[PDB]
RNA sequence: UUUACUUAUUCAAUGAAGCGGAGCUGGAAUUCAUUUUCCACGUUCUAGCAUUCAAGGUCCCAUUCGGGGCUGAUCCGGGUU
RNA sequence: UCUAAGGGUCGGUACGAUCAACUUAGAACUGGUACGGACAAGGGGAAUCUGACUGUCUAAUUAAAACAUAGCAUUGCGAUGGUCAGAAAGUGAUGUUGACGCAAU
RNA sequence: GCUUGUGACGGCCCGUGAAAAUCCACAGGAAGGAAUAGUUUUCAUGCCAGGUCGUACUGAUAACCGCAGCAGGUCUCCAAG
RNA sequence: GAUGGGGAAGCUCCGUUUCAAAGGCCUGAUUUUAUGCAGGCCACCAUCGAAAGGGAAUCCGGUUAAGAUUCCGGAACCUGG
């Protein structure tokens, strides 16, 4: 049974801190507590500890990512343009 | 096809001999009461000969080139086959299933494998087999 | 603080040239499901530890005291 | 550990009392495969320039 | 593409899934072609290449991770390497792969 | 039984006998 | 009057940095013969968190070229860098994320971080979490590289200065509200004694120039000249503009 | 008012390790008598390994068990950069 | 004074036996209508002013609407620097720091 | 059941929650070595030695600090029905 | 908080691996005698700082007017040689 209507994970904060401040924390706390795919082993075992550090549960591969998401959208387009400039060296 | 035969050199990767090169002598492809798994009888190098130079003369050259062999039945999953080969009919008959089972014949078997490995280290035969694997 | 099971090696402990005292302890214990028997303990005082021999048969007890060397101070009980 | 004997602090293997017997197998396979590839790496290069 | 050729060998031929059984089939020389996922670890990937070189077995590199390699062979679990023993109606052994 | 599905031990045994009856009675018509 | 709060910070008695749990000074590898003529390979053994730092650290180990030993360096982890990945540092290293290259040997528009100001100082710019610089143009003769600093300022530095390819990990950290003083307490508990901050307008005239009066007001202009004296520089110092700007930012 | 300089002075780094100059080897490169010029010059699928004044090659000792040069590893200048 | 339900171990398409837990629910009967019997143990509601809240201070007359706070905003600074310390110094704090930072409001 | 130890886990962080002495193992193969006998004191047993300073009692409505044998203040462990 | 150094008329201040020529370690040669000299190593570079942190190793019974995991009896363990 669904217990809360809209607060979700931020129900621990009660009525404090305001609705809008609690709403933007909810978006980032869901991201920082969810699991992610491991690019190396293919398992849904990536979890966050010590923000900026993302450790696969098995597979022991530790990947440095964003504070609350495993891949920052700013870093995603940087990884593409660093990749794109690399083909201009050998070819 | 079948590349686990009496000629091929294999590397043991599990148990007291991991990282040591052996040669398969009698491959038992499938089935045995004492070993319900695919296995092979191998002869390997326990103590590799040491690096010898021309400065060493006539007393420790015979000492740095002392090879200590061993005979062992090894599972196929515990072997790492190579593309190299080693001539085996020199000591093919001295090692078999009966050299164990009253181990008193193992020491008789190891002496023949030892002196055969001494003379093939001589005259530059199979120099990769007598080189210790560094890991 | 160390138990000895074999009788033959226990005699070699008594002639170790460092032991000088030995005790014989008589205990009254019950059988597993029956009449009480005579359990004896032969204790050798070594330099570093104490070696004990628990003999549960009274017949073995009387002929093992005969095998004790006369150069050992045997303390009964 | 200084008081207890040798057999309680090691096992009869290469990297016995230092590794967990699975990383040993990984680093022997890796040692064999890289060095085998290393001599394949040079036999490719040996005539690559000679066949220009 | 490769995908529909992999669908024929599942229902018309005999195959093998997993790393341990692929090596067992490759030592016995019963395998004709092995297919390796893209996210397979290189140490394991390089060992399968060396094993196939000893047995003169062709190696095909699947353009996808093990999550979709199992989907190709019609399995809900992930398969890191697929071993082909005897092909059926497919022509994968005669195609460019 | 993880959610609730069974209020005690006796309710699970009764649901086992009834489900096994539903398993063999459909086998007779196949 | 009395010595005001910002003057006491220079004495360094209770205002020093809390450095017990820090993992060490995050610096690049020392510039040697290998880096300015070839490359050197390093292994990321573990990614660890640094106390008081928003960005994670990377412990990369290198082989000493002159002695048989292992040299463990402390790099700042970039996004995408993982444990066990080979890191190549030097002039001839490839253009991959995590590698350390001189800025003279990278193309225009390259995104780099942990950038040296002067060659050999082991990283001075683009160092906090989520920050980077952009390589805007080169200059072969009179060798200098023009970069775009995170603040938006344009700087000219030597082409021999090294830099790590990629963006510093831990970005988006300041996008989450702390929601309470307690979470802000633990944040400054590991950096220095600079929290909480009492307003100078609520103080006494001895404690702050803004203190005193029957109402809480500054009394005079809060824009303080650049040539002022210690004890007077309270508020906006050398401000060329005040108030809320109507419009946008990020000057082109 | 600009510009240049060896060093005075100032800043930084490194248990001051490879700087500067020339020469080899190859090639891009073009010859209008021959090189009038320019860059390269052992490591990038992989969480292995790399140390005993270095093995080899060649030359000496007084053969004996070993010891020493050149090369391997271009030369020149002592300005740590 | 009773009733019902909640378990364990040996033999499990003829399932009865046997040992071990205080938990809940229900029904009669009974009394000088008493029964959380001592002990223990929330007064509540309708509004206004004010500070968001937790927190903090005038030890020994003022605990508050005061301070702090999260949030919001402004300013300075790319190190040959910003802010500050020291009589001086081959001196120091921020700084084991580098703009998602530090410093000042 | 109470107290406590411990194990495998789970939650929390823009907080991920000491250092060193010290001990051990592994890699490495320097050196040292047997057959008419040499090599082991991380196997067992046997032998010797272990100094200096503190050690009583109170720890509080009477042994501490408060002018005191002051209803004040002062850290902690053990915890029956 | 010394030393090397740098300040300060000076009492003293800065600074702690710091712009320093900042040392002893395994020994092997010696059979004139004691520890000269022969190689190779290691560059950490004072010291102070916890009777609640780190840490080699003891228990039981008995005993005094007042002491004990310290004495006695029995049974152990560690370190050094
Ligand atoms: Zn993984």
């Amino acid at each position: 049974a669904k217990r809360t209507k809209k607060v979700g994970i931020t129900g621990k904060y009660g009525v404090r801190y305001g609705s809008s401040l609690r709403r933007q924390v909810k978006k980032l706390e869901i991201q920082q507590h969810a699991r992610y795919d491991c690019s190396f082993c293919g398992k849904k075992t990536v979890k966050r500890g010590a923000a900026g550090i993302w450790t696969c549960s098995c597979c022991k591969k530790t990947v440095a990512g964003g504070a609350y998401t495993v891949s920052t959208a700013a870093a995603a387009t940087v990884r593409s343009t660093i990749r794109r400039l690399r083909e201009m060296v050998e070819a | 096809a079948k590349f686990l035969k009496a000629g091929k050199v294999a590397v043991v990767v599990r148990g007291r001999y991991a990282g040591k090169k052996v040669v398969i002598v009698k491959p038992h492809d499938e089935g045995s009461k004492s070993h319900p798994f695919g296995h092979a009888l191998v002869a390997g190098i326990e103590r590799y000969p040491l690096k010898v130079t021309k400065k060493h003369g006539a007393k420790k050259v015979a000492k740095r080139t002392k090879i200590k062999p061993f005979i062992k039945v090894v599972n196929y999953n515990h072997l790492l086959p190579t593309r190299y080969t080693l001539d085996v009919e020199a000591f093919k008959s001295v090692v078999s299933t009966e050299t164990f089972e009253q181990p008193s014949q193992r020491e008789e078997a190891k002496k023949v494998v030892k002196k055969a490995f001494e003379e093939r280290h001589q005259a530059g035969k199979n120099q990769w087999f007598f080189s210790k694997l560094r890991f | 603080a160390r138990e000895i099971t074999d009788i033959k090696q226990f005699l070699e402990l008594t002639r170790r040239a460092d032991v000088k005292t030995a005790t014989v302890k008589i205990n009254k214990k019950l059988n597993k499901a029956g009449k009480p028997f005579r359990q004896t303990k032969f204790k050798v005082r070594g330099s570093s530890s104490l070696y004990t021999l628990v003999i549960n048969d009274a017949g073995k007890a009387k002929k093992l005291i005969q095998s004790l060397p006369p150069t050992l101070k045997v303390n009964r009980l | 550990y200084a008081t207890v004997s040798k057999t309680h602090k090691t096992v009869s293997r290469a990297y016995g009392g230092s590794r967990c017997a699975n990383c040993v197998k990984e680093r022997i396979i890796r040692a064999f495969l890289i060095e085998e590839q290393k001599i394949v790496k040079k036999v490719v290069k040996e005539q690559t320039e000679a066949a220009k | 593409s490769i995908n529909q050729k992999l669908a024929l060998v599942i229902k018309s031929g005999k195959y093998t899934l997993g790393y341990k059984s692929t090596v067992k089939s490759l030592r016995q020389g019963k395998s004709k072609l092995i297919i390796i996922a893209a996210n397979t670890p290189v140490l394991r990937k390089s060992e399968l290449e060396y094993y196939a070189m000893l047995s003169k077995t062709k190696v095909y590199y699947f353009q996808g991770g093990n999550n979709e390699l199992g989907t190709a062979v019609g399995k809900l679990f992930r398969v890191g390497v697929v071993s082909i023993l005897e092909a059926g109606d497919s022509d994968i052994l005669t195609t460019l792969a | 039984s993880k959610g609730n599905a069974f209020k005690h031990k006796r309710a699970l045994v009764e649901h086992i006998i009834q489900a096994k009856a539903d398993a063999q009675r459909e086998k007779a018509l196949n | 009057g009395r010595v005001i709060r910002n003057q006491r910070k220079g004495a360094g008695s209770i205002f020093t940095s809390h450095t017990r749990l820090r993992q060490g000074a995050a610096k690049l590898r020392t510039l040697d013969y290998a880096e300015r003529h070839g490359y050197i390979r390093g292994i990321v053994k573990q990614i660890v968190h640094d106390s008081g730092r928003g960005a994670p650290l990377a412990k990369v180990v290198f082989r000493d070229p002159y002695k048989y030993r292992l040299r463990e360096e402390i790099f700042i982890a970039n996004e995408g860098v993982h444990t066990g990945q080979f890191i190549y540092a030097g002039k001839k290293a490839s253009l991959n994320v995590g590698n350390v290259l001189p800025l003279g040997s990278v193309p225009e528009g390259t995104i780099v971080s942990n950038v040296e100001e002067k060659p050999g100082d082991r990283g001075a710019l683009a160092r906090a979490s989520g920050n980077y610089v952009i390589i805007i143009g080169h200059n072969p003769d009179e060798n200098k590289t023009r970069v775009r600093l995170p603040s938006g300022a344009k700087k000219v530095i030597s082409s021999d200065a090294r830099g790590v390819i990629g963006v510093i990990a831990g970005g988006g950290r300041v996008d989450k509200p702390l929601l309470k003083a307690g979470r802000a307490f633990h944040k400054y508990r590991l950096k220095r004694n600079s929290w909480p901050k009492t307003r100078g307008v609520a103080m006494n005239p001895v404690d702050h120039p803004h203190g005193g009066g029957n109402h809480q007001h500054i009394g005079k202009a809060s824009t303080i000249s650049r040539g002022a004296v210690s004890g007077q520089k309270a508020g906006l110092i050398a401000a060329r503009r005040t108030g809320l700007l109507r419009g946008s930012q990020k000057t082109q």
